[PDB]
């Protein structure tokens, strides 16, 4: 509400269209090499033999101007179509479901999104989850016990200095190490980083 | 010698041969001429712009 | 069109405002190029740095990390890539971002993804030993993390062998960077034909306007200059349209490249 | 000052490095204080504390909401040849007759563009089959969607944000055609989508 100029894309799209139309209508007042830019005055001054030549000059010049306008319109339409396809894909993926491709909609782990209308477009409100307040711990890749190596089912080993703990990757939540949340694979004489516990 | 043009004249070391009169670099642009009264190989360079 | 002639400028004056549109289109193309580079490379804020000690669990990134010996601080592969591939009213404008700044962005991105994993793409970078990050990636693709911790040495060995092999293949076979060379060749050829079109009569008595001015009576000099003007204007319009098409295609390619960097470098897809 | 882009008169060179306000080129740009030109600063500098037995785990979190604006359509316009270039002149039309069928191609292109715009809007928004409506009683676990749900009091049946957005942003043979889908219908689609995603989650997709 307070800060303005946050909707530059729609505004300058409108401005581009208006500018193109305005210069097209302005182009009507040029001689293009003939004796005048007003049709009737050329008509009601001369006899046909060169009146037709002047008319031909006006006709051809206006023809190239209109052709140029049409070509520019086609280019702009192609660009707008590409943008609309992107918007449709974003609406399909990040509104009707939770997206996994990173940074597709919002910065951070995406949660959900909302659409809002606009004069010639759409506005997406993306809700994202951002961690903060990190802490630095000592880690290890596996645990030696009875000569066997233990790996975490899902998590990571950390220690605040003593006794070691398992935790989930994205949020601090220590838990005592148990045979229920760890699994064994071979003896621990080959892993680089095993710690006795 | 009837060839009109605007630029800056610098002494050039291009090795002409006794039958040429004026050289060029590319795209039909007179790049060096020979003055009639001295037979000197000059060099045409456009004046600065931008 | 005119080459600094008053009469030609006066005659062109009554042809409408074509040239403002042409200049606007070209300036839009230039700004669009700058935006492409900025949005494909400027994707981080902090400029991360690799630690002085390099112990990445046996992996060797020396071929890719910047080399302080060279002034540009470019990697070996970047130097190989750089070495591998090579007025009449037209000007070339320098890019906003210099090569050193682009190299700095690449180094920052690579250090961030080589120390903190994918965490630096969402919030703040959190350190993680490299072997643990590789174990996470194997867990992601569908292999239990036992395999990495039991075959770390062999994995690192074949990774180093592969990086050396790609370095050798890039160095030896010159015919490797085709797309960039094709783009450069297309632009150069377009400029060449545009400047060569200036040497045509277009039905007039001469292809040089100065001789027409200095040889002939104005009343039909307008006719001759009109022939020259219409021919050159038509050629310029064709060139501008072709440039617009090519720029649109390049913009699409740049969007794809930006998406690829965001999805595959900052995370595992 | 002398730069790779040329020469610069009216600004004072400095040896600092800030963000880039008015880009000039070759990695340097200017700003106002007086006007000074300096070298671009890529950003802050830091070195993450890497080790082989140390990690960083977050202990708290934040929830962020960001916007993203995307244009989807532009105005539909049409232009008539004879009204434009000839202006109701018999002789002009007769002369134009022999110039071939350029005007048919022009009108065909414009009509194709307009149909493309309508198709774009329809395919972007018409993503649902039934219009869902939120229940009158709203207890969403403590979340508050009042600013986002439509307000029946307003004649426009638009939300607060949509009203803010709509208020903020501002013949000689040529015509402008209205879009097929009116504003109220688009608002209806948005409300249906939003109620469906609030209540049913992603299952309704
Ligand atoms: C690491 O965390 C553990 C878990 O709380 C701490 O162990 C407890 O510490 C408190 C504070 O001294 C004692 O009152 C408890 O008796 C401890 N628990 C047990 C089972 O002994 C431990 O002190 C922490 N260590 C560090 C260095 O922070
Ligand atoms: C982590 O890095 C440290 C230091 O880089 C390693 O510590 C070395 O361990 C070996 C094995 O006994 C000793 O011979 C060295 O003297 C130690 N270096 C220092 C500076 O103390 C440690 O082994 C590494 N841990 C790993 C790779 O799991
Ligand atoms: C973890 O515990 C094992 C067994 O208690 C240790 O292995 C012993 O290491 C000592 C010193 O190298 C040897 O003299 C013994 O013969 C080993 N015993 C066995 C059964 O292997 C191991 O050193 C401990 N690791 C650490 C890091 O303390
Ligand atoms: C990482 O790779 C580089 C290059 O492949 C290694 O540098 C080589 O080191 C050996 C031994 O000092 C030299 O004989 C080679 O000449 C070096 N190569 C180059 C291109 O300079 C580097 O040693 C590798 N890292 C480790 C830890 O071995
Ligand atoms: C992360 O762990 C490090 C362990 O040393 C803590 O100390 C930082 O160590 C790095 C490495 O030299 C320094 O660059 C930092 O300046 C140290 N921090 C401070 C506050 O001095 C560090 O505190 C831990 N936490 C963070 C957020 O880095
Ligand atoms: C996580 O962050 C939130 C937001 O900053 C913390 O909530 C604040 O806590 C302080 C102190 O208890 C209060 O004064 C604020 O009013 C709280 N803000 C809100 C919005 O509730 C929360 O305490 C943090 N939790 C941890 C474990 O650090
Ligand atoms: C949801 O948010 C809206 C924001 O406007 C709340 O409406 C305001 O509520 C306060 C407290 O009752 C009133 O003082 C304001 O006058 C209300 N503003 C408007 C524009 O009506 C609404 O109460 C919130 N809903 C809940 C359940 O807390
Ligand atoms: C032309 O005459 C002048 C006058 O003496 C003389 O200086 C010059 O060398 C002459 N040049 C030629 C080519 O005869
Ligand atoms: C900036 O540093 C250069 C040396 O790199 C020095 O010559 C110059 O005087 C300093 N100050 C300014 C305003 O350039």
């Amino acid at each position: 509400s307070s800060t303005a100029s946050a909707l530059g894309k729609l505004q300058d799209v409108v401005n581009q269209n208006a500018q193109a139309l305005n210069t097209l209508v302005k182009q009507l007042s040029s001689n293009f090499g003939a004796i005048s830019s007003v049709l009737n005055d050329i008509l009601s001054r001369l006899d046909p033999p060169e009146a037709e030549v002047q008319i031909d000059r006006l006709i051809t010049g206006r023809l190239q101007s209109l052709q140029t306008y049409v070509t520019q319109q086609l280019i702009r339409a192609a660009e707008i179509r590409a943008s609309a396809n992107l918007a449709a894909t974003k609406m399909s993926e990040c509104v009707l479901g939770q997206s996994k491709r990173v940074d597709f909609c919002g910065k951070g782990y995406h949660l959900m999104s909302f659409p809002q209308s606009a004069p010639h477009g759409v506005v997406f409100l993306h809700v994202t989850y951002v961690p903060a307040h990190e802490k630095n711990f000592t880690t290890a890749p596996a645990i030696c016990h009875d000569g066997k190596a233990h790996f975490p089912r899902e998590g990571v080993f950390v220690s605040n200095g003593t006794d070691w703990f398992v935790t989930q990757r994205n949020f601090y939540e220590p838990q005592i190490i148990t045979t229920d949340n760890t699994f064994v694979s071979g003896n621990c004489d080959v892993v680089i980083g095993i710690v006795n516990n | 010698n009837g060839l009109t043009g605007t630029g800056v004249l610098t002494e050039s070391n291009k090795k002409f041969l006794p039958f040429q009169q004026f050289g060029r670099d590319i795209a039909d642009t007179t790049d060096a001429v020979r003055d009639p009264q001295t037979l000197e190989i000059l060099d045409i360079t456009p004046c600065s712009f931008g | 069109i005119c080459g600094d002639s008053t009469e030609c400028s006066n005659l062109l004056l009554q042809y409408g405002s074509f040239c403002t549109q042409l200049n606007r289109a070209l300036t839009g193309i230039a700004v669009e190029q700058d935006k492409n580079t900025q949005e494909v490379f400027a994707q981080v804020k902090q400029i991360y740095k690799t630690p002085p000690i390099k112990d990445f669990g046996g992996f060797n990134f020396s071929q890719i990390l910047p080399d302080p010996s060279k002034p540009s601080k470019r990697s070996f592969i970047e130097d190989l890539l750089f070495n591998k591939v090579t007025f009449n009213g037209l000007t070339v404008l320098p890019p906003l971002l210099t090569d050193e700044m682009i190299a700095q962005y690449t180094s920052a991105l690579l250090a961030g993804t080589i120390t903190s994993g994918w965490t630096f793409g969402a919030g703040a970078a959190l350190q993680i030993p490299f072997a643990m990050q590789m174990a996470y990636r194997f867990n992601g693709i569908g292999v239990t993390q036992n395999v990495l911790y039991e075959n770390q040495k062999l994995i690192a060995n074949q990774f180093n062998s592969a990086i050396g092999k790609i370095q050798d293949s890039l160095s030896s076979t010159a015919s490797a960077l085709g797309k960039l060379q094709d783009v450069v060749n297309q632009n150069a050829q377009a400029l060449n034909t545009l400047v060569k079109q200036l040497s045509s009569n277009f039905g007039a008595i001469s292809s040089v306007l100065n001789d027409i001015l200095s040889r002939l009576d104005p009343p039909e000099a307008e006719v001759q200059i009109d022939r020259l003007i219409t021919g050159r204007l038509q050629s310029l319009q064709t060139y501008v349209t072709q440039q617009l098409i090519r720029a649109a295609e390049i913009r699409a390619s740049a969007n794809l490249a930006a998406t690829k960097m965001s999805e595959c470098v900052l995370g595992q897809s | 000052f002398q730069t790779r882009a040329g020469c610069l008169i009216g600004a004072e060179h400095v040896n600092n490095s800030y963000e880039c306000d008015i880009p000039i080129g070759a990695g340097i740009c200017a700003s106002y204080q007086s006007i000074i030109a300096y070298t671009m600063s890529l950003g802050a500098e830091n070195s993450v504390a890497y080790s082989n037995n140390s990690i960083a785990i977050p202990t708290n979190f934040t929830i962020s909401v960001t916007t993203e604006i995307l244009p989807v359509s532009m105005t539909k316009t049409s232009v008539d040849c004879t009204m434009y270039i000839c202006g109701d002149s018999t002789e002009c039309s007769n002369l134009l007759l022999q110039y071939g069928s350029f005007c048919t191609q022009l009108n065909r292109a414009l009509t194709g563009i307009a149909v493309e715009q309508d198709k774009n809007t329809q395919e972007v928004f018409a993503q649902v089959k039934q219009i869902y409506k939120t229940p009158p009683i709203k207890d969403f676990g403590g979340f508050n969607f009042s600013q986002i749900l439509p307000d029946p009091s307003k004649p426009s049946k638009r939300s607060f944000i949509e009203d803010l957005l709509f208020n903020k942003v501002t013949f000689n043979g040529l015509t402008v055609l209205p879009p097929l889908l009116t504003d109220e219908m688009i608002a209806q689609y948005t409300s249906a989508l939003l109620a469906g995603t609030i209540t049913s989650g992603w299952t309704f997709g």
